[PDB]
């Protein structure tokens, strides 16, 4: 008890150290000697210590490779207002543009709230680690209902996921990934060496492989991870953007179905792993900087970054993440974005524009039950419009923006408080016209090529239900240099991620909505300012008018039903539908917006409908008459306006 | 170059020695012995060092055990209690387990 000492033999002489652990449970917390001593099992003869060792895999091919890991945090700015996780001021403490950054002493205690045990007490661990206990956080994770599942247990030093199978019969398989630090490595017990069981090493990290032979076979043959790529894409990468490798990763798997057919196969369950990498690295940089203080435009991009990560996760596979949200984080981004002008922030700059919008999906949740957000959101979308022709650049700065603001809409749509239903239904209309045949034609091209992820499309939030497997196809470029395989692969992907980005309630705040009766036929409804047009391939529709279209090369017909002052009469309208009346009066060259609060609808003859256009003011117009939006040289194509009447009719001059 | 080796036999339906008795703790070498990585556990019965009590325990478990505890406390200890950590460790990994397989593990 208290004082023990032990003797030594270096060479040919006996040392003598002295270790009062008496002193060091003073100083120490979690530092309990009786429990460790008898972990070990002091008096476990020589011969049966043996096969509770070789019964461990062995990393035969430890191989490591020049990984230096990438500069993540930036140094605090100048007076940048260091506030406390812990407690938010009953008001605010900043602006907009002032620097700012936040302690990581009470942030991290914030995010890893929850304690629990990165070491469990099965039979494979218990082998080889002393049982531990500190602040963590997990990511659960339950496919084949319960007949397999993996873990993301990280600490603020170290992540370690582990793998659960089950055959038809009791039989439970399991393996588990290490990462983090060398220093870091949790203690091994009995006669265990890392080397023998680290697969991949770099100047300061390693990658350990922590299971038993008779496991390691029933999994190697389904899971044969790439742990060089895998280890080195998880050491070399900021934060940030590991979490959209992962996030990307996962859209991938999405368009592949992995989404309601979940393939047991390397690719998902390497994703896995991966994914709990991106929070463990987000995790691990606030614990590097102990006592220091994180940029607030870091956070907002990293932990964003982490949020619509979750989202992904959960909407795929019934998986759960607990221990990396901190309420502090979530009240300063609330709070300070409580204090800028919203209606206004689509004129503010485009890095700022990221930033505003990044944030403000972060602090959606703790507060701004009656702030501005989804405005905000709406006027940096509204920008983005009226400055192009229905169809965003592929790869634009600005791009990557619309991305970060629909997420903050989404959870907007998805509430049942008709709140900003007006500036919202907004959104959902704009977003439709950009999902112009343009657009889906070329993200379509992007996703064959390879070259466009499939991540966002305005398309995911508009109101265009017409689109489908066929209809899709048709939209998809025709050209040799395209392989036509790859190609429905696209298709078929962008269909999938479509049916579950959105959902059928995504619509269940548009007023016009309680008025169709067959909703199943109905190809894209058009949100406008007095009234709501509703077209769809039934009369069903109760509005105030039918209108159809002189075309009859689809499979039914084609109608629109327009709902005026969004309030709609009992029963449809008498038999026969108005016939849509040709026009050649108006001119080109336009002095004033005639079309304004309107909208344009192109179909084509033998095709479902092409492309919607909502001409927001007078400089859109102008560009629309003088581009070559128009072409009436084409029978096959024709050009419909819709106005802020129930009123319909077709272009030609 | 050290002291007697043992064989090492687990203690069946009884009871243990705990840390609160034991005070002194002998290990061997990786050339000692015989590539057994031995421990001895010393602790006086009764009151002093009248007659003291030496049982065998296994030395890479004890080792792992010391190795363990330094390191979950670095942040209160200095002087030996650091060095005795990577002296220790050292030690700790001069020890060839997988020689154990066809070796005579009775030669105590």
């Amino acid at each position: 008890l208290s004082e023990v000492k032990l003797h030594l033999d270096i060479e040919g002489h006996a040392s003598h150290y002295t270790i009062p652990w008496t002193e060091l449970m003073a100083k120490v917390p979690g530092l309990s000697p009786e429990a460790l001593w008898r972990e070990a099992n002091v008096t476990e003869d020589l011969a049966s210590m043996l096969n509770r060792y070789k019964l461990i895999y062995k990393t035969s091919g430890t191989l490591g490779i020049a990984l230096a890991e990438p500069v993540d945090i930036p140094a605090v700015s100048e007076g940048s207002m260091q506030v406390d996780a812990s407690k938010v001021h009953p008001g605010v403490i900043s602006g907009l543009n002032s620097p700012a950054c936040m302690l990581s002493a009470p942030l991290e205690k914030q995010l890893f709230y929850y304690i629990g045990t990165m070491l469990p007490n099965t039979r494979p661990h218990s082998y080889v680690f002393y049982q531990l206990r500190c602040h963590l956080s997990y990511v659960a994770l339950s496919i084949n209902g319960d007949k397999f599942q993996y873990t993301g247990a990280m600490t603020s030093k170290f992540l370690m996921g582990t793998y659960k199978r089950v055959t038809e019969k009791g039989d439970e398989h399991v393996l588990s990934l290490v990462f983090g630090k060398t220093k870091d490595l949790p203690d091994l017990r009995g006669p265990f060496s890392y080397p023998s069981l680290t697969s991949a090493q770099s100047g300061d990290y390693s990658l350990v492989i922590v299971t038993t032979f008779v496991h390691y076979a029933n999994f190697h043959n389904y899971f044969v991870p790439n742990l060089k790529d895998m280890f080195s894409r998880a050491v070399t990468m900021t934060a940030a953007s590991y979490a959209r490798y992962v996030l990307q990763k996962l859209v991938l798997l999405e368009m592949k179905g992995g989404c309601r057919e979940p393939e047991l196969d390397t690719e998902t369950l390497t994703t896995m792993f991966e994914v709990s990498v991106a929070f463990f690295k987000v995790g691990h940089a606030v614990g590097e900087t102990g006592n220091g203080c994180v940029d607030l435009r870091w956070l907002a991009k990293s932990f964003f970054e982490l949020t619509v990560l979750k989202d992904i996760i959960g909407i795929c596979y019934g998986a759960t993440v607990k221990g990396m949200q901190s309420y502090g984080l979530e009240r300063l981004a609330a709070m300070l974005m409580a204090t800028v002008k919203m209606e206004e922030l689509g004129h503010l700059t485009t890095e700022k524009q990221e930033y505003a919008l990044r944030l403000a999906t972060v602090g959606y949740p703790k507060a701004g039950v009656y702030s501005g957000l989804i405005g905000g959101a709406t006027s940096v979308l509204l920008s983005a419009y009226n400055r192009h022709p229905l169809f965003q650049p592929l790869h634009t700065v600005m791009r990557e923006t619309l991305f970060i603001g629909s997420h903050v809409v989404l959870r907007e749509l998805r509430l049942n408080v008709t709140t900003q239903g007006p500036n919202l239904a907004l959104y959902q209309l704009l977003s439709t016209a950009l999902c112009s045949a343009l657009e889906i034609g070329e993200v379509l091209r992007g996703l064959a090529l390879g070259t466009e992820s499939g991540l966002f499309s305005p398309c995911y939030l508009s109101l265009r239900f017409d689109l489908t497997r066929d209809k899709l196809l048709s939209m998809a470029p025709q050209e040799a240099t395209l392989d036509q395989a790859a190609v429905s692969n696209a298709v078929d992907g962008f269909l999938g991620r479509l049916s579950l980005e959105r959902e059928d309630r995504d619509a269940w705040h548009l007023p016009a909505y309680k008025c169709v009766d067959r909703l199943d036929k109905v190809l894209m409804i058009i949100p406008l300012i007095n009234v709501t047009f509703i077209i769809s391939s039934d009369r069903e529709v109760r509005g105030s008018a039918l209108y159809e279209a002189s075309t009859t090369y689809l499979s039914s017909s084609l109608f629109l039903s327009p709902v005026i002052m969004n309030k709609c009469s009992q029963g449809a309208v008498a038999g026969e539908p108005r016939q849509i009346p040709k026009i050649q009066n108006f001119t080109r060259t336009q002095k004033s917006c005639i079309f304004c609060g309107f909208a344009l609808l192109s179909y084509d003859e033998k095709e479902g409908l092409e492309t919607t256009t909502y001409i927001t003011s007078q400089e859109v117009q102008n560009s629309i008459l003088s581009s070559n939006y128009f072409d009436f040289d084409n029978l096959h194509v024709h050009y419909l306006l819709l106005t802020t009447n129930g009123t319909v009719m077709e272009i030609a001059g | 170059w050290a002291y007697p080796c043992c064989h090492v036999t687990q203690l069946r339906a009884q009871h243990l020695l705990a840390l609160e008795n034991i005070s002194d703790i002998y290990l061997v070498s990786n050339q000692t012995c015989d590539g057994f990585s031995l421990a001895s556990l010393n602790s006086p019965k009764n009151g002093s060092n009248q007659l003291v009590i030496s049982r065998c325990a296994n030395g890479l478990n004890v080792v792992s055990f010391f190795i363990s505890i330094l390191k979950r406390s670095s942040s209160a200890l200095t002087g030996h209690l650091r060095e005795l950590l990577t002296t220790l460790e050292t030690l700790y990994g001069s020890f060839s387990v997988e020689d154990l397989f066809g070796a005579n593990l009775n030669r105590y």
